[PDB]
């Protein structure tokens, strides 16, 4: 039954990037159809470097990738082609969808196959944290803020909002479950702990989103610069810190980058193994910064058309925050365990051992 | 720097009855110095609401102005048919140094029943060939919605290029809709071709209707 | 208290032209004047403003291109140097709180073409209620107004906007619907009448055999 | 009878450069022929003669007064201003407020960023650097 559950949760995880990236598309071609192209060139330029920053990240996995991956029908040549079209992470998608199918159709693969598949699992896996929080979050806060600042609320942006919160709690409960299942004798209800992570990530995740959109639709010429300055302090904190996730060393500047990003959203642990030092004084700037922006919008309050009832969504956003805060607090010191520390999947090891400390 | 008037949306539509809300949007704080003017095609328009929410005299108590700062909106209900018109809003904070800029405009178009369309056709007049020129017209008359496609046929080929349309505004009576259509040729075309024909497509009529007639006969 | 334009009329690019704006019922000493203008199916530019005091103020597009100045019962408003795209319609408005009082406006057209009276043409009524018409066509500059039976026929008339044509002319058409029974006995006479070229015609539309 | 004036805001606050827009009412007949206005001072109201400064506009009609004041001064721009209309039955009064905010309320968003940007790297720099 393990096969047939990997394949449709992995079914269901490429249905819902489709119908993300559908449902993006959709609300760019509304826009420019329906009035202002700088919306809709704003949306397509961060797409695209979304795309971009995941095909580089394909593209340097897969090139020191040592012997293995054998079963690539396109050869090595096309191969990087298909990938500077925006379609490796369409390759690798559909490369595991074949091969749990293949593995299912089979009465009983070799373990190096089923090992095989596992590591297209969690490649992908990884792949899905990095897009979601490369493109989903910035889609979103883009959408939130488009909207509370135009005032007319659509369909399409209201479909787009839900598809990007369906593909944040699918996102974050696939890494969890990769990091779980990386470590050894499973002996805890991970299904548990995995949707436990996911209620308080996504519970104060949307306040943080919620907070820069609205900074945005109050100051559309300064969310260039507050991003760029705070993107560029995260980046220069990972310099600092220590890097060691994949074998290039020089190409380790995008994934500094990438983790630079992710951190302006919410927590990622980087390296070493010392917590509630790290993630309280993330905490404190998160926490700092968002109360900032809310201040501002008090500030310049009647500044916004009446739309989207804030009277309603602000409550909201502080109940979701102090619930987080306890989720996540019950999950970080009880409910958070370590267990210390064929093709193996190292990148995963690696964020596994550097997730579990203890 | 002259104030610069953000009216949206372009146009707004509701039925009899509903009602409609419109938001101006000022370039800086013009506090509540808006005024909002309706204008009928071909009249000049007519003040309904200043100071962003005192009525004007002699207007009805459907129009409703409020907002401040920034935002405005105006706001009709028991939307009636004489209520089809392009509104307009406009500062006037300190005009000595802001200007007082008028809104991009906002046509409101009221949504009535469907209404089939009366077609008649008109071959050109023994006066306008002594001219030398020759005129067929093609009306539609007091039909909904406003969509309409009119095609002309002379002996049975597609015309195309050598036709000019005209739509009237919305009756104030009854909200519907009247078109014409003039087909133009020269004397020497006229006279090669005998038969003339309108079709006239809309969604009120179920099939399309075609109006004809012969020359001379 | 009204207000009343005058002035429009045809004029060649260059050409300088003052439009005047004539008050009733009260003094320019009293209330300020707006002029506003509104080119053919756009919306309304605010040009300018006369205080009562006499501080004239004008929009920043428009500084310099025109002149505003005023008598004890007129505004003038003088346009130094007129373009193509300083065809439109002018309003004179009483300032008070926004524009409460405006006046008919007047048209202004900015052109190298010559003025040219119209045409008119009967569209005979068809063969239980039948139509009928005027085709005003090959006429220029704007505007013309037509009248049915000296202004006693209302009910019913429909009198399309003109179009631009190829050649560079206006043509529009008055049609009016009428019970068949009254096309024996009622007569019915279009009055177009084209000001520019003050050019009266007073056209019957009898019925055809 | 006596006339019955009012302003239209009662309270307004605009920030300096900008140029302020005061205005009173009346709609009591006989309307009011003539208006005045006056800056409330401590034991003193001064007038306010139009052109004073090149930057004050006074505009009336019939029982309407805008006070136009360019270019909002810190210091003797913002307090109290008090419209006095006189009909041919007697005279009313009306007082307005007037605050002058500054750059230092409107650039708000600016330091308080780049000052958070600044305590988030010293703190990172020393956690780090030296600390760790
Ligand atoms: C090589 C360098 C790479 C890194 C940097 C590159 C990109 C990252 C940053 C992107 C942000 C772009 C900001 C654009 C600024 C210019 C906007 C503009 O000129 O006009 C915006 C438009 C104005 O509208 P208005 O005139 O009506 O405003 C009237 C306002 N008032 C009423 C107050 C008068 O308003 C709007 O568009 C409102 C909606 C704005 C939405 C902003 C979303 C920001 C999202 C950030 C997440 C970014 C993640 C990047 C990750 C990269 C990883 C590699």
């Amino acid at each position: 039954g393990a096969l047939l559950r990997d394949l449709v949760l992995g079914v269901l995880g490429t249905a819902a990037f489709l119908l993300d990236l559908g449902t993006d598309l959709w609300a760019a071609v509304q826009y420019a159809l329906g009035g202002r192209y700088l919306w809709a060139a704003l949306v397509l330029a961060l797409l695209g470097l979304a795309s971009v920053a995941l095909q580089l990240f394909s593209w340097l996995w897969l090139r020191a990738d040592p012997a293995g991956l054998h079963g690539s029908q396109p050869p090595r040549r096309c191969l990087a082609l298909l990938h500077l079209l925006q379609l490796g992470y369409l390759y690798r998608c559909v490369q595991e969808l074949r091969q749990g199918l293949l593995v299912w159709q089979q009465e009983e693969p070799s373990e190096f196959d089923l090992a095989y598949a596992d590591f297209l699992a969690l490649d992908i896996s990884m792949l899905r944290l990095f897009e979601t929080f490369l493109e989903t979050a910035p889609q979103l806060t883009l959408v939130l803020a488009i909207m509370l600042q135009s005032g007319r609320a659509e369909y399409y942006q209201w479909v787009g909002i839900c598809t990007s919160f369906l593909g944040i709690s699918w996102a974050l409960l696939d890494y969890h479950r990769a990091l779980r299942t990386c470590l050894p004798s499973k002996p805890l209800l991970g299904l548990g702990s995995s949707v436990i992570y996911f209620l308080w990530n996504l519970l104060l995740l949307w306040p943080r989103v919620l907070a820069v959109a609205l900074f945005s639709a109050l100051f559309p010429s300064y969310v260039a610069l507050h991003f760029l300055g705070l993107w560029l302090v995260l980046l220069l904190w990972v310099w600092l810190q220590g890097t060691d996730f994949m074998p290039d060393p020089s190409s380790e500047w995008l994934y500094r980058v990438t983790v630079a990003t992710i951190l302006y959203f919410s927590w990622f642990n980087v390296a070493e193994g010392r917590t509630r030092g790290r993630a309280i004084i993330h905490f404190a700037f998160l926490l700092s910064d968002s109360i900032l922006l809310v201040a501002t919008w008090v500030t310049h309050s009647s500044w916004l058309p009446s739309g989207i009832p804030l009277q309603l969504w602000l409550p909201v956003g502080c109940g979701c925050f102090f619930l987080g805060l306890a989720l996540r607090l019950v999950y970080y010191h009880w409910l958070h365990p370590s267990c210390c520390w064929l093709p193996q999947n190292r990148r995963m090891t690696h964020l596994a051992q550097k997730f579990f400390p203890k | 720097a002259d104030v610069v008037m953000t009216q949206t949306p372009s146009s707004v539509s509701a039925a009899v009855g509903g009602t409609v809300t419109i938001n101006c949007q000022a370039s800086q704080s013009i506090s509540a110095y808006l005024a909002w003017y309706q204008q009928k095609p071909g009249q000049p328009p007519k003040l309904l609401i200043y100071d962003a929410s005192d009525l004007a005299s002699g207007v009805s108590s459907r129009f409703k102005g409020s907002g401040s700062g920034t935002q405005f909106t105006l706001t009709i209900s028991a939307l009636e048919c004489a209520d089809a018109a392009t509104y307009y809003c406009q500062s006037y904070y300190a005009i000595i140094t802001y200007g007082a800029a008028f809104g991009g405009g906002t046509e409101v178009v009221v949504k009535r029943t469907v209404a089939a369309p009366s077609v008649f056709i008109f071959p050109p007049s023994d006066e306008q060939l002594k001219s030398g020129t020759a005129s067929v017209v093609c009306l539609l008359n007091n039909f909904y919605p406003r969509e309409a496609k009119v095609q002309w046929k002379v002996d049975n080929a597609l015309q195309s290029g050598n036709s000019q349309e005209s739509v009237t505004e919305q009756d104030s009576k009854d909200c519907t809709y009247s078109l014409s259509s003039t087909l133009t040729l020269s004397k020497a075309d006229y006279e090669k071709h005998k038969v003339y024909a309108c079709e006239v497509t809309h969604q009120g009529l179920s099939s399309p209707v075609t109006k004809s007639f012969n020359r001379g006969e | 208290q009204s207000v009343e334009e005058s002035g429009g009329r045809l004029v060649t690019p260059g050409t300088p032209l003052t439009l005047t704006c004539t008050v009733s019922g009260f003094s320019l000493s009293d209330y300020a004047m707006n002029w506003v203008r509104q080119a053919p199916g756009k919306g309304l530019e605010w040009i300018g403003i006369i205080y009562a005091s006499g501080s004239r103020y004008y929009a920043s597009w428009a500084k310099g291109r025109f002149t505003i100045s005023k008598t004890s019962t007129t505004v003038d408003l003088k346009i130094t140097s007129p373009t193509t795209e300083d065809t439109a319609t002018y309003f004179c408005a009483r300032y008070y709180a926004g524009s409460d009082i405006w006046g008919p406006g007047t048209l202004v057209t900015v052109s190298s073409a010559s003025t040219k009276g119209p045409s008119v043409f009967p569209l005979a009524p068809s063969s239980g209620t039948a139509a009928l018409g005027c085709l005003v066509k090959d006429y220029f500059p704007e505007p013309v107004t037509v009248s049915w039976n000296s202004g006693a026929l209302t009910s019913g008339v429909h009198t399309f906007p003109a179009v631009l044509q190829s050649s560079g002319l206006y043509s529009l058409s008055s049609v009016v619907t009428v019970p068949s029974s009254s096309l024996g006995t009622q007569t019915y006479i279009c009055n177009v009448n084209h000001k520019p070229s003050n050019t009266k015609v007073d056209k019957k539309v009898e019925p055809k055999s | 009878g006596p006339p019955r004036v009012k302003a239209v805001k009662s309270s307004e606050h605009i920030n300096e450069g900008e140029t302020a827009m005061l205005v009173c009412k009346s709609e009591s007949v006989p309307p009011v022929t003539d208006w005045a206005w006056y800056k409330i001072t401590d034991s003193e109201d001064k007038a306010l003669m139009q052109g004073s400064e090149s930057r004050f506009f006074v505009s009336s009609s019939q029982g309407r007064s805008e006070l136009h004041i360019e270019n909002l001064n810190m210091e003797a721009d913002p307090g109290q201003y008090r419209c006095q209309g006189t009909s041919s039955k007697g005279s009313d009064q009306a007082i307005i407020t007037l605050r002058v905010r500054s750059h230092l309320a409107a650039l708000w968003p600016f330091l308080g960023i780049v000052a958070e940007v600044l305590v988030l790297v010293t703190i990172i720099f020393i956690y780090e650097k030296r600390r760790k």
